[PDB]
RNA sequence: CUUGAGUCUCGUAGAGGGGGGUAGAAUUCCAGGUGUAGCGGUGAAAUGCGUAGAGAUCUGGAGGAAUACCGGUGGCGAAGGCGGCCCCCUGGACGAAGACUGACGCUCAGGUGCGAAAGCGUGGGGAGCAAACAGGAUUAGAUACCCUGGUAGUCCACGCCGUAAACGAUGUCGACUUGGAGGUUGUGCCCUUGAGGCGUGGCUUCCGGAGCUAACGCGUUAAGUCGACCGCCUGGGGAGUACGGCCGCAAGGUUAAAACUCAAAUGAAUUGACGGGGGCCCGCACAAGCGGUGGAGCAUGUGGUUUAAUUCGAUGCAACGCGA
């Protein structure tokens, strides 16, 4: 993520840029993936959850479109 | 001593401590501050406001060698990743450049293992 | 949205000696851009993927944007 | 407090010089209800503290009050394996709270004769910038300033 | 005889296997430059590292291991498993059209081969990680969790071991039985008119109908309806143990009892209660405050002790100026 300042480019608007980019990249979230070593049993399953956990919000969401809370 | 008027900051954001040093174009450090040799220990170290007043140290620390411009090379993800920028802006300074320079390994070494806690 | 101009182009192979494409499919910091965000065909994605490793190798694009 | 917001309570002016500020310092100088005993105190000191240092006796409280107002306290907030003081800025409703409640602790500290005599030397001293009153403001706002680094983050 | 099972032709996808190269990040180490008082670590610390110049930062070098992004309830493999890129050798699967063989099939005790990780042998290699071990903490103790280190091992070659919650806790093969939304990979046809339409195969994910099921659930990839063969079960414990045999360098594996003892052990689901589970909301619960109690003397009640008797009852909150 290399952020350049452009001409009359407020330092905070800069700064903001700066956030997007990391963001986009990934950077603190891939550091805190390597920061301890995750048993591939480990993140299969973890893979897993997230898919079903990923699939069940797009399930449930129909019936919640079905249903009249009142 | 000599006048560069061009720095460079390197910003190590850990978990645990921030390090700021400012060196010239060529990797040559004029003058360092941390957080932990800034007044705060323990759990203070590892603050925003630490990693701020850190950057502020190091600012006088390298007044007398005249920089105006300076680019930002962050590494580390802990906080003060963001304070001590505002704070280098605030002292002063024209950032020119931002860039993170977080060593991400392509599936290199083997990390620690999880810590029970 | 996002459809695949490999199948749209009836691309057969994607081709690392081809640069001004696979620069589309790179992130500025050089990572590949999943499918699911191009919308790119699950069989183009595997040979598009192919070809950036090889175009790296020869350096015609870069690993990383620090280097 | 959990859920009830309370209103307020409106208190009469002080019967000789008509103001809120002072008839809050008579309630809380005042001791098992004795209210008429208590303004009989901040009265004479009042008029002590006016001959002593020239300013109306209603201004002379203020200029006491200015110097021990504080504007930043440390709240409590335990976190796993250590205590936090949080450093929060304090309403002005509260700053003049403390400083009368921190006026009335040093008094009764002191070593004068009479109650009057204790409370007057205490607002010249703290007009005057000393005693125990503004060491209170000076120990708080050390205390605040220390743990600046816990503030907004941990608020 | 050709419909089961095979062979041939043309293509397609794939981390399928074996061998050999190679590339870029990153860690560590080595040498040097700049630079100065801390670094590191934790819940907090300390051990440790550092003025003998660390950490930070820049340049050069060495070495090993693993391949971010792509990446996908995606793909391949009988299973175990397989993930940078390139080449060499090589297995299987699937589709299209036609031709060929003519039941050549299914299953399989014994047998044989493969078979994660750890472990074993020999010779290498060794960055990171890390049993053992050492120190620092934590604690009533802490042979732990946490921290600083760290050997075997993890890596390679060749042998050995043959075990896993080796799991879909579901043996293989074949036929049959309503559907819906996807994924992946072939293929036919239609103004290709497109980022179209209509079919037709393989594999796969999630729902769900009948039916089945103790229930949970399974549900054309069955745990439905049937057929063929194999393996296996017969209360809990003793015990997958002893003895014997076979196998192994060893660790051990495999086959596999009895006496004895019990009236249960177990599965699923239900209502509660509970959680150092979650959500929401309250209450002088906390917070924000004021005044106390605990110390003193006395009043009073209780315990205890004492006494001929110190009548009896009340004992966490909800007994103790209580029945009185
Ligand atoms: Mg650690
Ligand atoms: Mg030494
Ligand atoms: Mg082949
Ligand atoms: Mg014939
Ligand atoms: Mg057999
Ligand atoms: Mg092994
Ligand atoms: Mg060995
Ligand atoms: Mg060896
Ligand atoms: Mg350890
Ligand atoms: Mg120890
Ligand atoms: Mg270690
Ligand atoms: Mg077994
Ligand atoms: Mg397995
Ligand atoms: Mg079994
Ligand atoms: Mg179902
Ligand atoms: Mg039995
Ligand atoms: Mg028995
Ligand atoms: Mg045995
Ligand atoms: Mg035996
Ligand atoms: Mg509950
Ligand atoms: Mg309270
Ligand atoms: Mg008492
Ligand atoms: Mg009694
Ligand atoms: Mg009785
Ligand atoms: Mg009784
Ligand atoms: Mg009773
Ligand atoms: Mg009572």
């Amino acid at each position: 993520p290399v952020i350049k300042v452009r001409e009359n480019e407020p330092f905070d608007v800069a700064l903001r840029r700066f956030k997007r980019s990391c963001e986009k990249a990934g950077v603190l979230a891939e550091v805190r993936r390597r920061e301890f070593y995750e048993k591939p049993t480990t993140e299969r399953k973890r893979a897993k959850a997230s898919a079903v956990k990923r699939h069940a919000k797009k399930l449930a969401r129909e019936n919640a479109r079905r249903t009249r809370l009142y | 001593r000599k006048q560069v008027s061009d720095g460079v900051a390197h910003i190590h954001a850990s978990f645990n401590n921030t390090i700021v040093t400012i060196t010239d174009r060529q990797g040559n450090a004029l003058g360092w501050a941390t957080a932990g040799g800034s007044g705060f220990r323990g759990s203070r170290k590892s603050t925003p406001f630490a990693a701020q007043v850190a950057a502020e140290r190091c600012a006088d620390a390298v007044k007398e060698y005249g920089i105006k411009n300076l680019e930002v090379m962050v590494k580390g993800p802990g906080p003060g990743r963001e304070s001590t920028i505002r704070a280098l802006n605030a002292a002063g300074f024209r950032i020119t450049n931002i860039t993170d320079v977080t060593p991400i390994p392509h599936n290199g070494c083997r990390p620690p293992k999880k810590r029970r806690v | 949205r996002k459809f695949c101009r490999f199948t749209a182009e009836g691309v057969q192979e994607i081709d690392y000696k081809d640069i001004a494409t696979l620069k589309n499919y790179i992130t500025e910091s050089g990572k590949i851009v999943p499918s699911r965000i191009t919308g790119t065909r699950a069989k183009y994605q595997r040979q598009l993927a192919r070809a950036i490793k090889r175009a790296r190798y020869l350096s015609l694009l870069p690993y990383t944007d620090r280097h | 407090p959990r859920r009830r917001v309370i209103g307020q309570r409106k208190i009469l002016p002080d019967p000789k010089f008509g103001s809120e500020l002072l008839a809050k310092f008579v309630n809380i100088l005042m001791v098992d209800g004795k209210k008429s005993t208590a303004e009989s105190i901040v009265y004479s000191a009042l008029e002590t503290l006016a001959q002593r240092s020239g300013k109306s006796e209603l201004e002379a409280f203020e200029v006491a009050l200015e110097n021990v107002r504080p504007t930043v306290e440390v709240k409590s907030r335990r976190v796993g394996g250590s205590t936090y003081q949080v450093p929060v800025e304090v309403r002005p409703v509260r700053r003049n709270a403390l400083a009368m409640r921190w006026i009335v602790e040093a008094a009764r500290k002191r070593g004068d004769k009479s109650m009057a005599l204790r409370l007057a030397n205490e607002l010249s001293d703290a007009a005057e910038n000393k005693g125990t009153a503004v060491k209170k403001r000076e120990d708080v706002h050390r205390m605040a300033e220390a743990n600046k680094a816990f503030a907004h983050y941990r608020w």
